[PDB]
């Protein structure tokens, strides 16, 4: 008899249900990939025996958004055109599991100074039932995790 | 106790033990209740229905009481529902109770009324303590001779001690409930032996093999020993008859319960006319029972007609003359299964 | 709040600790040992607030202390059954006062409270422990009381009663 | 403190050795020597500082001497637990008082203890060996008592005690 | 020549008449279905010729009760409706076979946390003599047998 | 002695009587089959013990309507005959538990934004003393069932 306040506070969070946010836009993406922390490992060792392991450099955020292809809007596209030489509009990216119709959020992660790699283009393929989809790629920095 | 004023619910914490409650249609014991006993009047019997019973007409669990820690240990082991009457009247209150089964002594002397009582038309089985002093091999033939050789006792000779229990207890009143036990799971044709005793309780002495093999033969104390494997357990199935007629207490018991049965179905043959059409159905009313006995494995024979035979008739069992006086004779036969007692192993060296 | 407890769970339910659908809330919180006061004599039900419940109805009582009539869904029950019983010996008015008349008056009641007995109105593990009914020109009416057009049945009833007080023992040793 | 605990770790945990998020720290320094003393009859928990963990809760035990009540996490538990049980048993209220109200009773508390066993709350490695609980016509209540309303229920408990003395045997010679 | 009593002790009990009981409501059901124990089995097996057999990780319990369609009731229904992304209202289920006009068990199944998924709707059919019957199914957790 | 009026209140509703409205047309129809609800479930399970069931991502409904060929009338087959790319009017679909000469609804249920895939013809059948009937398939979501 557990109540439903209980499965709340107690109970892991579904993964299908989020917002994403890039900048002052919010756009409804089909699934968003990477966004993960990672360190270098410095390791010294000396001839007495003892070994020192150290957290390093950090490495730079490499992250994954897919979306599906929509028939007025193209605005993936138009922040990856922007680009001149090293010019670009970096933007911050939220992620954020919610529950449904989401007016409460539950976890929320923060990705800072985003700009668009490698955005790629739908397979048209005349014996597929799917839809057009696209990944647009981001290089980022500071994945932050905060709670609710 | 408790007093309820709003509805509510009620969260007393008090430590008070409660035991299940089972139904047991073939043992009913009578507790032999001392004098300097304040609760219980003498020439009247109290049917204690459960240990909750119980524990209403006495205010607390005594642990001196040598009653209070004998009719919990009759209750955990399974025991149904039983009579309290005292000692000094007991020899007038059992022949008013007509279910009554079992004489329990709980640590008191009745050999004098079970002499008086226990006859082999009645169906009344006495099981009764073995002294409480730690007995011995070498001065063995003298403990025996301190009980009667009447066919309808056992003696069980440990009394048994338990942690809840300051005094030791008398180890008759947990074999009235190991009897109910026995008959409710497999029947009153098993024995009552390598039974496990559910309570908390283990022998106060220790018993050798050797000192056992005394005691079984003559006038037989059955003996609760413990065994590392299956914990305190029974280990005795013979009565204080060394006949090998009634033997077992099983044997004994199941011809006290079938003419019992027996007994029932003979009563609305009470006050019909004694002519041929009552006695065919006073043997069709017993021919069913004893063949519903059988198909149980009650009576042991592999052809039905071998396990039992009834017989009534004018010419076969009661005389022209014995009808007018008003009696209807009739003969039952049965065959009971008896246990297997000693196995005995043959270890072979080479394999052939 | 007594029709809704009727329709969902019926008349022998007691209308207790059913919440309040409006948007209700007691004036005044009442302790517990207030509602002991009150409850014995001349018995007031009362209106308390439970943090899981919300508010909710906290009485069954009447105000007749008497074994007989304490409790509400009693006191109901008995009213409820003898006016539909009123109306099964509304086709029996006028007619002729003679046995087979009588014998469908008990007819028509012995359907009347085996089906509410079917329902669980009354309590019996027997069906013959819950009700009886008797009529009859040896039994309930005399010959003089016939004449005078009178048609006497007597009926009884085995309702059910609620579990009013919960009592909790906890033990600190496990045994 | 009491709410910090119970939350990252639950009721049955004692709340000592859990250091002060705020800007506290005690007024008067304790000696250890002094805090034996308090410790032992009636019973003063104490809050001193240890200069890895800041300042820090450092007692669990009530103001009972006794074996049974003497922790604060075994006296918080059966409060804790007997409130919850308190709320199962609000639906059983103005029932009818009979066996499948009794078996339904007996099912809500089963459900509850089971559950804070499988937390780790009730100590024991047997589940029968943590809890038990028992309703009945011929266990609990009498027959009388049934007919005054009343219904009891026995629950038993195995609370875990904590660790408080810690004996470290240095020895000087290694074997 | 049986007694009756003797038939409460020795006999079978009959599958017909039983009592379901979902959280605090109880509710006639027609048919209760599923409700069972089982195990998965580990099986280690080394070189020397021995071989183990365990009992393994439990399965969950999926139980399936059947009710008719009331003009007035849709209890089932709102149960299912109430779920929200991973939050539902989980409530314990008993089943208990009783006598005649029950006022006293025989056995007990109790399952605890049970929660619904696919309700089933009846198969409106012009053709067919039958009355409008629902399946809700159950997954739940532990169920217990109990006697009496 | 049931009265007429507690029938209307206690009793189970039969199947064979019920309306099928499709948009703003309502048509007769033999049998609808399908329209039930339906939840995947998820599962946590950790090391120390306690496992976790959740209801999840909620299933498409896919309803089945059956109806003879009328002489006169394909506006089952107009339906789905429309279907460009992927552009097809969707409408809701409401069954209705009638009683007899139906003035009065006992139990809705509602369907969103049905549309039509798989109609099936009639199989031709010179040894058959059946009528010409044909089953259309729908996708659609969110079934409710509404009291009266």
């Amino acid at each position: 008899s557990t109540s439903t306040s209980q499965i709340a506070v107690e109970y892991p969070i579904p993964v299908y249900r989020f917002i994403v946010s890039v900048g002052d836009e919010k756009i409804p993406f089909n699934s968003v990939s990477g966004l993960d922390i990672s360190y270098d490992t410095i390791e010294y060792r000396d001839g007495v025996g003892n070994w020192f392991k150290m957290p390093g450099q950090s490495q730079s955020t490499n992250i994954t958004l897919r979306k599906g292809v929509f028939p007025g809007k193209t605005e993936l596209f138009d922040w990856i055109n922007s680009i001149q030489l090293n010019q670009v509009e970096k933007k911050d990216i939220t992620i954020s599991l919610t529950n449904d119709a989401g007016t409460e959020l539950l976890m929320t992660w923060n990705v800072s100074n985003a700009f668009p790699t490698s955005l790629t283009s739908p397979s048209f393929d005349a014996t597929s039932n799917d839809i057009a989809v696209q990944e647009i790629t981001l290089m980022a920095d500071r994945v932050i995790m905060q709670a609710v | 106790t408790t007093v309820t004023s709003y509805p509510g619910v009620y969260i007393e914490e008090l430590n008070s033990l409660a035991l299940s409650v089972s139904n047991s249609a073939t043992a009913v014991p009578v507790f032999a209740v001392d004098e300097q006993n304040q609760y219980i009047s003498e020439d009247n019997a109290i049917r204690i229905n459960s240990w909750m019973d119980y524990l209403n007409l006495i205010g607390n669990f005594n642990n001196e009481d040598k009653l209070d820690v004998s009719v919990r240990a009759y209750f955990a082991n399974g025991g149904g529902y039983c009579y309290l009457v005292k000692t000094t009247s007991l020899e007038k209150i059992i022949p008013t109770l007509d279910d009554v089964t079992l004489l329990v002594a709980a640590g008191e002397d009745i050999k004098t009324t079970v002499d008086v009582l226990c006859q082999p038309g009645k169906g009344l089985f006495a099981v009764f303590d073995g002294p409480e002093t730690e007995l011995t091999i070498n001065g063995a033939e003298e403990a025996k001779q301190a009980y009667t050789a009447t066919p309808f006792a056992a003696v069980y000779y440990p009394w048994l001690k338990a942690d809840w229990a300051n005094i030791d207890i008398p180890p008759s009143a947990v074999m009235a409930g190991v009897y109910a036990s026995v008959d409710l799971s497999r029947g009153v044709w098993k024995a009552p032996a390598n039974v496990a005793l559910k309570g908390g309780l283990e022998p106060k002495f220790l018993v050798t093999d050797e000192l056992q093999g005394e005691y079984n033969t003559g006038r037989a104390i059955n003996m609760i020993r413990n065994f590392s494997n299956t914990g305190t357990t029974v280990w005795g199935a013979r009565t204080l008859e060394d006949k090998d007629n009634w033997r077992y207490v099983p044997v004994r018991r199941l011809f006290n319960s079938v003419e019992r049965d027996i007994k029932r179905a003979m009563s609305f043959a009470m006050f019909e006319p004694n002519n041929q059409p009552t006695w065919e159905r006073v043997r069709a009313a017993i021919s069913n029972y004893l063949y519903s006995l059988w198909q149980q494995g009650g009576l042991a024979g592999s052809k039905e007609e071998d396990a039992y035979f009834v017989q009534i008739g004018k010419g076969i069992t009661m005389t022209q003359e014995q009808i007018d006086a008003g009696q209807m004779i009739v003969k039952v036969g049965l065959a009971a299964v008896r246990p297997a007692e000693f196995i005995i192993l043959q270890f072979t060296q080479d394999v052939e």
